[PDB]
């Protein structure tokens, strides 16, 4: 209406492209890092308390 | 993390230093203990010096 806008479209071969293209950015690295990190902290506190 | 193994590398190693002065202070009382063996001798000296 109006404005010749329509709201939605079927997909079409070229969008497909970006459709698969299309991500989700991952964090695997950075939530093992944080984890050998938390891990070897926690590891050194075991006997860095004075006793 | 490297700082704090820094500084427990520095408490052992003054722990090192806590043992050779416990060294040094064992040889000290027994240098204390010869001190006391020779005093059991009297080495007075003579009633009639004047």
């Amino acid at each position: 209406n109006d404005n010749p806008i329509p709201k939605s479209v079927p997909l079409h071969p070229k969008s497909g492209k970006y459709f698969h293209n299309l991500h989700a950015r991952d964090l695997s690295n950075i939530y093992q890092q944080c984890y050998k990190q938390i891990d070897e902290t926690i590891n050194q506190l075991v006997d860095s308390t004075s006793p | 993390r490297d700082e704090v193994i820094k500084k427990k590398n520095q408490n052992e190693y003054y722990r090192g230093r806590t043992k050779k002065l416990q060294a040094t202070i064992i040889s000290t009382k027994e240098d204390f203990l010869r001190s006391q063996e020779i005093l059991a001798q009297t080495h007075l000296p003579e009633k009639s010096v004047f």
